[PDB]
RNA sequence: GUAGGGGAGCGUUCAGUCCGCGGAGAAGCCAUACCGGAAGGAGUGGUGGAGCCGACUGAAGUGCGGAUGCCGGCAUGAGUAACGAUAAAAGAAGUGAGAAUCUUCUUCGCCGUAAGGACAAGGGUUCCUGGGGAAGGGUCGUCCGCCCAGGGAAAGUCGGGACCUAAGGUGAGGCCGAACGGCGCAGCCGAUGGACAGCAGGUCAAGAUUCCUGCACCGAUCAUGUGGAGUGAUGGAGGG
RNA sequence: CGAGCUGGAGAUACGCUUUGACUCGGGGAUGUCCGAAUGGGGAAACCCACCUCGUAAGAGGUAUCCGCAAGGAUGGGAACUCAGGGAACUGAAACAUCUCAGUACCUGAAGGAGAAGAAAGAGAAUUCGAUUCCGUUAGUAGCGGCGAGCGAACCCGGAUCAGCCCAAUCAAGCCGAAGUGGCUGGAAAGCUACACCUCAGAAGGUGAGAGUCCUGUAGGCGAACGAGAGGUCGUUGUUCGUGAAACGAUGACUGAAUCCGCGCGGACCACCGCGCAAGGCUAAAUACUCCCAGUGACCGAUAGCGCAUAGUACCGUGAGGG
C-alpha cells in the first residue's frame, strides 16, 4: 500500500494457443483463464516530523519533482 | 416517612436515620431464622423507609447544587 | 389461556352494593355485595349458597365436616336496583361532592 | 455497612452448644472478608473477637416439579470472644 | 384387455349463496338384512354433549397396501435367553402389613504389595441424623450411593494466590501482509519445577497440621531499653 | 382511573388502601459483578493494585486510537445496502473455453435505509436535459467451443421530482341508545306474545344461540405536558468469450494540450454533431422485516414456528444437533 493514494489490488491471466497468421488464422482458443496479483516498493519520506512508509515508484516520480503534499 | 417533616432533617441525621432502621431490620432477620416473625409486613415497610430515605437524601443533592 | 379480560377487568358494582341475580337459578334473589374479583370477574353476593367439604386432618382437628359457606358468580347479577328489579345505568352529574359522578338510569336513585 | 453482612445466626445442636462456649456462628455475606466481618460484630454487639474463622457454602434442591433445581450459596463465620463473652441475651434462643 | 388416449361421474376440506336442523340431543364414534350401475348414499338404534346436513357455484395441502417409506401404539419369538466372574454360606435373635435379601449376635469362607490405608484428577452434597418406600436397585426390600427435610465443611504456618521463572502464550514501540490477520525485543502471563513460618494430642452423629488443650515458630506497625552511628538500589558480584 | 390490592401461583400468615392504594400513560432517582470492557491480571462473572477526596464506611479516577480543547471512535443488530476477496457440485447428456455466478460463503464499512446523483452523457431528432425504481421496448439488437446457452440500451408510458457548493394527528383514558312476561330446559341468549333503539345489527363474554344483560360499537370529549487525460505491456466491466474492439477501468512503464484549446460519437481519416473529466456534498420515489397493528376460499395438536412454548430435556470434547 503506497502511502501517496494507495495501490494492490489485481486480476486474472488469460494464455491462448493456435495463434498468430491469417488475420485471424483460424482463431485462438484459450487454455488458461487463472488469477493474479500485481504489486509496487518502498522509501524513506517525511512530513511533519520522522516517518520511513511505502512509496509508490510512479510516486517517487511525483516527489522528486514537486512536493505533492508529502516531502523528502 | 413521606413528607416535608422527613426532609427537614439534618445531613449526619439521614445518615442516622437510615442505620436505625438497618439494626431493625437485621434483628427482624435474626427473628426470622428463630422463628419469631409474627409481623412480616414490618420487613417490607421498613425497606421502604431506607428507600425513600436514600431517595430524599438524591433529591436535596441536586438542588442548590443545580 | 385468557379470563375476565373479555369485560375489561372492569364491574358495574362495589363491595358494598345490593344486586338482583338475573340468569340461571337463584334468579332474582338480592343481595349486599361482599367480594368484587374484577380481573377473575367474581362476585361473593349473599346469593349462591354451597356445602363445602374439609379435609383436614393435622388441620385444627380432625373434626372436618361440613360447612356453610357462598359460592361466587360473573355478570350473571344485574348490579343495582331500586324499581323493585335490574336496570343499566346513565345520569352521572356530582352530590354534595363534585369529584364523584353517581349512577342511574329511568329514575335517579343507587 | 455495620448491620447488614451479618445476614442471619447459625441455628443447628452444634452452634447451639458452641454458644455455651462463648462461641457464636453466623451466616454472613459471601463476598465480606474476614477483618470486614471481624468489623460489624465487634461493632453492632459491641465485644472484641479474639479470633475468627470462616468459610463457603453450596446449595442444590428441587423436590417435584422437573424444575431443575438451583443452589443457594452462604459463608459461615465463627468467632471466639476474650473472657468478656456472651452476645445481647441472644445466646440463650 | 397391459402401456396409453378419450368420456361420465362419487367422495373430502375450505369458500360465496340459498334452504334449513340442533341441549325434547349437533359433529364424531359403534351396529345393521335398506337404496343406487360403481365410487357411494339413507333409514333405525346405541354412544357422545355443541355444533351441523342438503342444493348450486368456486377453489384445493382432495382420495394410499405397498416406497428395507415417516411418527406412534401394540403383537410374535415366550413366560423363552438371561439376572454381569464358581470368594461360599449357616443358624439364632430382632423389626415390620409383609423378611433368603434390613438390624444384631455367634460361626463359616475370600483378599491381605490388597479385594487394606493416604492423596491427586475428576465428580458434586453422593457425607451425617431423622424420616420415606412410587420409580431407579437385573429378585425382594422394612434397606440403599435412590426420594424428602435439617445439619455438617473452620488455617498467619498444609496446597494455591497477594513471590519466581520453563515450554508455551501474549506483547507498547517495531517488522510483514487484498481484508480478517501473521510475526516480534524487553516486559508480562504461565507449574509439571524454585522459594517460604507448627508440632504432639483430644474429639461432632458427620471437620481437623484448620476447632480445643499444651507448649513453639514467621513477618509486619508501634512502644520501652540496649546501641551509639549510617542505611545500603530498578544496577555489580557470589549463591540459588 | 376511582375500589380494590398484596406477580404467574392454582398457597396460608402479615398487611396496604378514598389524606386515593392497584393498574395504566409520562418523567426522574438507584442500577452488584461480567461483557467493547476500559487500572493490572485472568481459565467471563474472579483475583491483585496504585492515586485523589474522606470520620470509618463509602465516593471518584487510572485502556488505546483522533485532535488545542470541547467533543468523536472501539462493541451489538433478523434481513436489506455498498465495498475488498470469491467457490464447486451442476449444464454443456464426456471435458478443458463457456455455464452454474460474481451465486454461495468469508471480510470491511454504515444507516433506517443505503447506493447512485447534477452530462468531457445518452444519442442521430442539429431531439434529450442529475440519479434510483416500475412498465415497455424484447428474448429485439447483439454475444456464443456461433455450442449449451447468455442477453442489453435509446424512444415511449409511469413513481418521485431539488440542484447546490469549491479550486485559480397518535398512545393513558372518560361519555355512550334501547325488553319484558309466559314457555322448554340443570341453566335461555332459544321458542312464543306484544315492545322499544339504531350516526351504534362490528366483535368478544354471560349455565344454549346475545341489537336492547356486561364489555363495547357509531358518534363525541380528552390530558399536566409526551413523540411526530492519451500511449505500449498485462487484464477486465456492459450483449463485449481477441474479435475489425471502440469507450470505461488500472498493476508496470511513459507522459500532453489550455478555447483559431480538450474528450466523445463501436478500428481508422475528414466533415458534420454532442459535451467541458483530472474537487466535494445533496432529500424524495427503491429495498428489507427483529418489532407493532389489521386482515385471510391459512393451519387447528403427526397441522401450524423447532416449541399451544424449549432452544429446554436429551445427544456431542466442540462447532453443532435437538
Ligand atoms: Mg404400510
Ligand atoms: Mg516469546
Ligand atoms: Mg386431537
Ligand atoms: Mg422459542
Amino acid at each position: 500500500t503506497g502511502k501517496k493514494n494507495l495501490v494492490v489490488n489485481s486480476v486474472i491471466r488469460r494464455g491462448k494457443a493456435r495463434a498468430d497468421g491469417g488475420v485471424g488464422r483460424k482463431t485462438t482458443g484459450i487454455t488458461k483463464r487463472v488469477q493474479r496479483a500485481n504489486l509496487h516498493k518502498k522509501a524513506i519520506r517525511e512530513n511533519g516530523q520522522v516517518k520511513t512508509v511505502w512509496l509508490s515508484a510512479n510516486a517517487l516520480r511525483t516527489l522528486s519533482k514537486g512536493p505533492y503534499k508529502g516531502i523528502e | 416517612m413521606k413528607p416535608s417533616e422527613m426532609r427537614n432533617l439534618q445531613a449526619t441525621d439521614f445518615a442516622k436515620e437510615i442505620d436505625a432502621r438497618k439494626k431493625e431490620l437485621m434483628e427482624l432477620r435474626f427473628q426470622a431464622a428463630a422463628g419469631q416473625l409474627a409481623q412480616p409486613h414490618r420487613v417490607r415497610q421498613l425497606r421502604r423507609e431506607v428507600a425513600q430515605l436514600n431517595t430524599v437524601k438524591a433529591e436535596l443533592a441536586r438542588k442548590g447544587e443545580q | 389461556p385468557s379470563a375476565g379480560s373479555h369485560h375489561n377487568d372492569k364491574l358495574h358494582f362495589k363491595k358494598g352494593d345490593t344486586v338482583i341475580v338475573l340468569s340461571g337459578k337463584h334468579k332474582g334473589q338480592t343481595g349486599k355485595v361482599l367480594l368484587a374479583l374484577p380481573r377473575d370477574q367474581k362476585v361473593v353476593v349473599e346469593g349462591v349458597n354451597v356445602i363445602t367439604k374439609n379435609v383436614k386432618p393435622s388441620m385444627t382437628n380432625p373434626q372436618g365436616g361440613q360447612e356453610q359457606r357462598e359460592l361466587a358468580l360473573h355478570a350473571s347479577k344485574v348490579a343495582l336496583v331500586d324499581p323493585e328489579t335490574g336496570k343499566a345505568t346513565r345520569v352521572r352529574k356530582q352530590i354534595v361532592d363534585g369529584k364523584k359522578v353517581r349512577v342511574a338510569v329511568a329514575s335517579g336513585k343507587t | 455497612s455495620h448491620y447488614d453482612i451479618l445476614q442471619a445466626p447459625v441455628i443447628s445442636e452444634k452452634a447451639y452448644s458452641a454458644m455455651e462456649r462463648g462461641v457464636y456462628s453466623f451466616w454472613v455475606s459471601p463476598k465480606a472478608t474476614k477483618t470486614e466481618i471481624k468489623d460489624a460484630i465487634q461493632q453492632a454487639f459491641g465485644v472484641r473477637v479474639i479470633g475468627i474463622s470462616t468459610m463457603n457454602v453450596p446449595g442444590k434442591r428441587k423436590r417435584v416439579g422437573r424444575f431443575i433445581g438451583q443452589r443457594n450459596d452462604r459463608k459461615k463465620a465463627i468467632v471466639r470472644l476474650a473472657e468478656g463473652q456472651s452476645i445481647e441475651a441472644l445466646a440463650g434462643q
